[PDB]
């Protein structure tokens, strides 16, 4: 047999075999039901809707989100999901593969025991295993040593790992990622004022984050562009309906990030907390980590932030050492790529959860058993 | 059999009920030439910035 | 020379000098024009009404509205409101004073822009300030913390103002004005099924809003004594003509608020808003607006809300610590008694803006200058 792995980082949702290249198909982990009366009988009422299908039918559907700061908020809705992924994509059961796991790091028990009982129990599946995603990250970005910034849909990171261990005090964990600095985002686009809020309106505006989106080289260089110029300003159709066009207001979002003032929180922001956290670890390895930087997933997507962290860094680093950062093209593959590595070592079957051990102990084999 | 005083005042009532085309020439047109400042209200970010880390 | 004061919240409209206790007068901001062939020749025509002269004319004239959303929609009426209400009521030079202007919060830039280079151009006035409701119905108030609830004509706001200081990403704005919900309350009316669709007619309704709501104390137990009882009916009369008698359409009406289903809309409501934009905010400060709870104007008006928004803070708050909340008599008054307040105070003489930097500099002073 085989082996089959799911991404849960937030986000649209990866799964695939061990040793394809690319998951078969990928899905938001939206969760909507109906909002009006049930009026063409003719139609079939089905009260949840989930995926792209739920993505074309949005409009009389209202969203609820089961993931908030990548703590999963509601378990059935979960497993509705899940159930969903797995039959009518991957026309799997779940007796047919061992199942990875992908979680955030340092995140309360809760998930684990839930998600573990859950998917033995409801699912019955040879073998378990729930995996921190830097180690995907350096996996798939092949340098043993290194510090992972990888801000998805969901809570924002940052690990340093050395070659072949972990520093768990070393780590900072941000609740900073583009959904919440979507939802700041309206709170600019008034100033322009065309206004709208409910979940799909929000969802909207993540195309603009695709499209629309630059990061600051300068910010107030940039104001000083922004007083001389409209080249800063492009022109862009309601996805359908009217052609709205959008200044600054593109690229004062990223710098939320460097600032969470603009919607505001004291941490000092990625660059900083990088920084403070390699000042926590210790002396001597500080220059590989300052060679080897590594950047993932749904922030880091924006064109320039590599280089204005490089600016960052040499404004704090001692200039005198080398400095480089990696900006792969795959980021937001990344996570799942790397577990499709880790599936492939037969060390995994030294390393699987089994049945049995469920049967003979509880979820609480977990937290010693993984990390 | 002409036009007319009448008719005409029904125009001008009609162009004065519609709501839509004076709405959307005033709030559309100007929503476009909206902004331009180094805020003072960054003002407040970059200093508690500089208070910050 | 002295002091003078403009409220432009929405519904009728307020003005007077800084020190006495209430606005010398106050007009609707109707405006409204002739609909039919002029057939008196004696008459003279004038091609535009406003404020309660307009309020008696009105059958021929048809209204035109001049703030949808608490955005202001056509600025060359305004003008003319504008014009009359200095002359005709204050018999005021705009030399006179300098004026103060009453804001909705976190709204387009345009109203700033425009509202003060009209003003300081179109009028020439000695010195200008735009400022956020929720200033004045804190120093009205009295309590240097707090959050306020003012739904007015206009657009329906949330903020929380610790003492001193804005929490703009606290904040909370609707358009949920009582406005749209009597719009709504024709499509309640038809059920009875007397029925009239036209501006003047959706104003007699006003009215009635003064006269026959109340707010539903449990709406279950409401609708037990709605098929148990008709004093929850009562009889009210055409302003002229016929005698009318409601039911339940009165007490239903204001539960839109608490579920904008009727008109439908998802934000969860004035109250969940409300706990949702405190649990957004930071964790020692809530006893103190758990304690400081303040609600002014339009809707608040009904008697009852406090009661049920204290039933529902119980529902959300952990009944341990204190619950209260305020509703003082003069809320409707309160935004413009503030602004007097607010204008007493020399600082402003720091702080108003002055002819010689709309000179230097555009309206873009004020996005700075100001909040
Ligand atoms: N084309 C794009 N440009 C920029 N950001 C994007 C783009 N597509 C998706 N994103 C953002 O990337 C994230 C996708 O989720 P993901 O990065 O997988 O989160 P997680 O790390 O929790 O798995 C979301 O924040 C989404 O808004
Ligand atoms: N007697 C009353 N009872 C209940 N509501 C009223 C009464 N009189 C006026 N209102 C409502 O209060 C509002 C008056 O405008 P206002 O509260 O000043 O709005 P804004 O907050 O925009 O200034 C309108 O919604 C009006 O319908």
């Amino acid at each position: 047999t085989t082996a089959l792995v799911c991404d849960n980082g937030s986000g649209l949702v990866k799964a695939g075999f061990a040793g394809d290249d690319a998951p078969r198909a990928v899905f938001p982990s939206i969760v909507g039901r109906p909002r009006h009366q049930g009026v063409m009988v003719g139609m079939g009422q089905k009260d949840s809707y989930v995926g792209d299908e739920a993505q074309s039918k949005r409009g009389i559907l209202t969203l609820k989100y089961p993931i908030e700061h990548g703590i999963i908020t509601n378990w059935d809705d979960m497993e509705k999901i899940w159930h969903h992924t797995f039959y009518n994509e991957l026309r799997v059961a779940p007796e047919e593969h061992p199942t990875l796991l992908t979680e955030a790091p340092l995140n309360p028990k809760a998930n684990r025991e839930k998600m573990t009982q859950i998917m033995f129990e409801t699912f019955n599946v040879p073998a378990m295993y729930v995996a921190i995603q830097a180690v995907l990250s350096l996996y798939a970005s092949g340098r043993t040593t290194g510090i992972v910034l990888d801000s998805g849909d969901g809570v924002t990171h940052n690990v340093p790992i050395y070659e072949g261990y972990a520093l768990p005090h070393a780590i900072m964990r941000l609740d900073l990622a583009g959904r919440d600095l979507t939802d700041y985002l309206m709170k600019i686009l008034t100033e322009r004022g065309y206004s709208f809020v409910t979940t799909a309106e929000r969802e909207i505006v993540r195309d603009i984050k695709e499209k629309l989106c630059y990061v600051a080289l300068d910010f107030e260089n940039e104001m000083a562009t922004a007083a001389s110029s409209s080249s800063l300003e492009k022109s862009y159709e309601l996805p359908d309906g009217q052609v709205i066009t959008i200044g600054n207001e593109r690229f004062r979002c990223p710098e939320t990030l460097f600032q969470p003032s603009f919607i505001g929180m004291e941490s000092a922001g990625i660059h900083e907390t990088t920084y403070n956290s390699i000042m926590k670890c210790d002396i001597d390895i500080r220059k590989d980590l300052y060679a080897n930087n590594v950047m993932s997933g749904g922030t880091t997507m924006y064109p320039g932030i590599a280089d204005r962290m490089q600016k960052e860094i040499t404004a704090l680093a001692p200039s005198t050492m080398k400095i480089k950062i990696i900006a792969p093209p795959e980021r937001k593959y990344s996570v799942w790529i790397g577990g499709s590595i880790l599936a492939s070592l037969s060390t995994f079957q030294q390393m699987w959860i089994t049945k049995q051990e469920y049967d003979e102990a509880g979820p609480s084999i977990v937290h010693r058993k993984c990390f | 059999x002409x036009x007319x005083x009448x008719x005409x005042x029904x125009x001008x009532x009609x162009x004065x009920x519609x709501x839509x085309x004076y709405x959307x020439x005033x709030x559309x047109x100007x929503x476009x030439x909206x902004x331009x400042x180094x805020x003072x209200x960054x003002x407040x970010x970059x200093x508690x910035x500089x208070x910050x880390x």
